């Protein structure tokens, strides 16, 4: 980037340096591939992963709900409230991938599950409490803390933390992957870097 | 489609596709230019809206921005057509979620009350014309 | 534009003018062909889009009053009651287009509706008290108002303002919009502009 | 004709047509130079009894013009063809829409029982004339 | 001919003969000029009869077009050379059909019995005179 | 368009407008054909497609009717009976391709149904009772309605509505529909669009 | 042709066909651009059915999907012209495939008896045209 | 991919950003061969497997019934019959294709069989619940389970589950599966290889 | 976008967009050219209002820069939109924040009292004119 002098409140301006750019986010584009690869390449690993993991830990935690002799009719969980419990999940990847502090953690997260937990639950069998004692239950699976107090207390539902939270254990590296067959066909080490 | 693809899958396409995503990006241009005022038509009716509210009810510089967050997260969910009935629900789920990040609620009850002169913003500019 | 100057009060100077400026007219209207186009082109949608959003809401509400067991006799509303409805609409659409306040918008909209509901419903069926209370049902479905208070105190129906009323939830664009023969068959995007 | 159509159709229509309604409002410039003096009429005859009731009764210089949307707005429903038993209505409704845009009753009582010598004023002005 | 044709026969008609139908309009005009004034003694005979009836009994302003669509179907039945042993049949037809569409009874018997002064419009304004 | 400022009720302006704007007339006819064809390409298709499912749908419930017993002369429906049931069906076609309400669509095609069962079944074998229970059949067929009852009570048949009735299941496209020479001839996309 | 085929035969078709299915989509696309806008014609008629129904009877954002799932797959069933008779057996098991994956039945009556406006959507956009 | 940033519920979008990109489709299609085509090689393994699996277990089933007394005519299940209960097993490949629950499959499973013991069943001499005892039986085969329980409740056929479903005893491969001729004619691994 | 990022990623792209960097300030000049007017228009309003105030109150050569520095983020803050409401609380920060580096507050009281003349200056000199 912005013009980091002054704010300016001009739509015209906007549109315009807009269209002044445009000749040259085209190539910008093109001269950024060579890096937007390989920071793709090790950053997409996190998200599967921590998809992986909830699907995982979703699947012990109902099927262990079920060994209680609680019918499959009771908790569905089938395709639209496991994407909402995806998405608390991955924003709680996102603050976890800054270095951001537990507290601050617990409160974005608590944020993005009352927007969640507001929306797609309304008019679909399961009621909040349910849903916030199984978010505190993946909690506990993963990191052992079970920090969401809820309440219904509104048409909507509000979640508060009780505790702070703990970033996903999960690293995201600075790799520079190269193919097995770069590795054998190559005659030296330096080869392969340079 | 499935859902349940490996993690080699996702990055062999997104690493082969290189040459014709880019390829792509450069006729995105000549559309961005028509569409891109949409840009002009937000900024226009979100700050014509709340430039008089902030300045005038004595929020300082830098927390404008978390007003704006709030404002502009409120425009997004009414420019994916949603009308009152879900409005009605999430003015309270933001009202908490923007009062658990630190404001104060004698701002945010008047505010709440104010966001209702706030409206959908994108249009669409190309015809089609066959002749 | 008028001469601006004084007001001299005289018919005769009026025509003569106006004979006077025929030469001119006829051209300034094929100069002002360019910008009459597209004005016309982003500002035709938002007739179109009241027009039909009063016919949809129209129906929604008029289907619910037939839901709780009315007769499609009781309520007629076919041509020119729904042409009355129409008008009060559109005033409000003109009132709204300029940048006019809440209550003085409220109080131009209870004047066409006097106007309009003084003029087409007498001998046809209808009283004014059911009319005003489905035009403050349609307002609120569309903002949740309901500002009118009616009486047919005398031979007309007289509407008067409770509440302050909202602007159409409508935004006029300034755009430009090319067509995509026009955007496919360039080569750059300054074509498009320049 | 039906009613209902598209947005495009209308646009399409109103941005075709602009040759030849701008080469009919070339012939209609030579149709308004005798149909124009309806305009002389139309001041004439409004003026000749407006200028002294607004001039003697008292009132200003700016509000002398929301008295004329009142008396214009009366002519027009006047020359088009429209008697008293519509206009014993139509009076009473004018009288609380103007009342509702800020004037004094004391002022449009009088007013409403002045307005029954403004009467039509269009007339034709081009006759056939075979010969 | 017969009846039941495909839908790509008709279209392919209508598209095929663009040009011919559009250089018998260019005729048509001249046919026009003399037989359009039909309108006039329409109108005339029409209005005549109407203006003080709608305009002494008391109904508003934008009724009067349905008042007119009434006449108007009514004075379409007579010019097509229809008289009264049909014409007590389609009076109650349309009493009928313009009560469903919300006018009032009270009006209606009384319109009913007025309309018997509407009569046939459409002459021919063509002669042939060979010499 | 008309000159929308006010009515000025003199026939003599009509005639003569007309005749002035007749040297106007024959040129835009000539510019209204490129989009005239297209419209009426993409319109004529709903009119062919109610009339063959009126036709259908009459031959299945009179063939229903045959199969109970009754003989070919008890129930002609030749030429122009079917003629007046295909007035009221297209006229349910029009107040279908407006976007009006249910009961709307229902009084105006009940209007219809009066005005045609008023004219054309004085004098031809078949009482109006008849035709109004055919009229109910189709509809349960189409919609699954039988929105309209009855009567004869006086020297014409009267149709009054008892239900409202839905639109035409028939969607009229906004196509641009091109030639099959066209799309093989072409070498590009935007050659087949441009 | 048969049924029963071994694993080899289905891949060495698959594999061997590459070339020619490449180029069989090279002309789809020349295909695809006057039938694509099936799309059009589709979300047009089903928003307009459902936004004002999900919008005012209160459900959230993402749970709109969930129900254009089922107003999707009984959109599909009808144009494939599937009439009434096997409708009113589908509405039924819709209703239980949907109550079965988590949604209330005071929303499922209420909705099963709002899908009869929805109906049929393709339609073809090449027309032969010898000449 | 999706625009991934609002909805913007608008067609002619739609179509028009559809327009805009079928001149790079053509080509990323062609790009997409080098991995589609090893895709399919492990992938269509799956789908052939469990649909001679089924056709085995079908037999035997049938053919332990047949050796019970019953007649070939009792128990048709030709052509028609077959595919309905290879679509639900052919669902269950997809839903355990994906790192579902166990649940999660048995619901969507009888979902798929809901839909389809709707469809398919109706006027042809075979009653929902026996067809749901021979569904309960090849799962007794397979995994022995047997968990749907149904009800012919309402005109249609309606499957609910009694217990968690496991996934299929089919593992799908990730592998790159080379030709014998390849094998012998290389003359190093690395030349398989690289 | 995030904003947690490591110390490689933005050096490797401050020094990989050098070129399409410059090759976009090659064209900002074009741009500059009629922008940099602003620089005219805020010289001028501020001396317009400061050079009589520090000519004739007394003060030196070199200390006119420092009361420059007050002044000009003083009208930083008010052509970025902000009235009143804010001006109040920032009026005695600056003062606050200027005599602690040094100033007299018998000069600071008086030019707090003077600076409301000081008004916003930016504004845009680009129309689009699509003609």
């Amino acid at each position: 980037m912005a013009r980091k002098r002054t704010s300016k409140n001009d739509p015209l301006r906007m549109y315009l340096n807009y269209v002044r750019k445009l000749q040259t986010m085209g190539d910008a584009y093109d001269e950024s591939a060579k890096y937007r690869i390989a920071n793709f390449e090790n950053g997409f690993k996190s998200l599967h992963m921590v998809e992986n993991e909830f699907k995982q830990y979703l699947a012990n935690v109902i099927d262990e709900a079920i060994k209680s002799g609680a019918s499959p009719q009771d908790l569905p969980y089938v395709n639209e409230i496991k994407l909402a419990l995806m998405k608390i999940f991955t924003s709680w990847l996102k603050y976890s991938n800054e270095k951001l502090g537990a507290n601050e953690i617990a409160i974005n997260v608590a944020g993005t599950a009352t927007m969640t937990l507001t929306e797609n639950l309304y008019g679909t069998r399961v009621s909040c409490e349910e849903a916030v004692s199984l978010i505190n239950s993946i909690f506990a699976v993963w990191v052992g803390v079970e920090p969401f107090e809820a309440e219904e207390r509104e048409g909507a539902c509000l979640v508060t933390p009780r505790s702070p939270l703990p970033p996903v254990p999960i690293s995201s590296p600075t790799g520079f992957s190269a193919p097995i067959q770069e590795v054998l066909q190559a005659k030296s080490p330096e080869e392969i870097i340079g | 489609r499935r859902t349940g693809i490996t993690t080699e899958d996702a990055i062999t396409k997104y690493s082969v596709k290189a040459k014709t995503e880019q390829t792509a990006y450069k006729n995105a241009t000549k559309d961005m230019v028509v569409q891109a005022q949409n840009i002009m038509n937000f900024y226009s009716v979100v700050n014509q809206a709340l430039i008089p509210w902030l300045n005038a009810h004595g929020v300082g510089g830098n927390l404008r921005i978390l007003y704006r967050q709030l404002a502009n997260e409120y425009v997004k969910v009414l420019n994916t057509k949603q009308s009152g009935e879900v409005i009605k629900r999430l003015k309270i789920a933001l009202r908490h979620k923007y009062w658990l990040r630190g404001l104060d609620e004698a701002m945010l009850d008047e505010f709440m009350d104010y966001i209702d002169s706030l409206k959908s913003t994108t249009t669409n500019y190309i015809i089609f014309n066959m002749q």
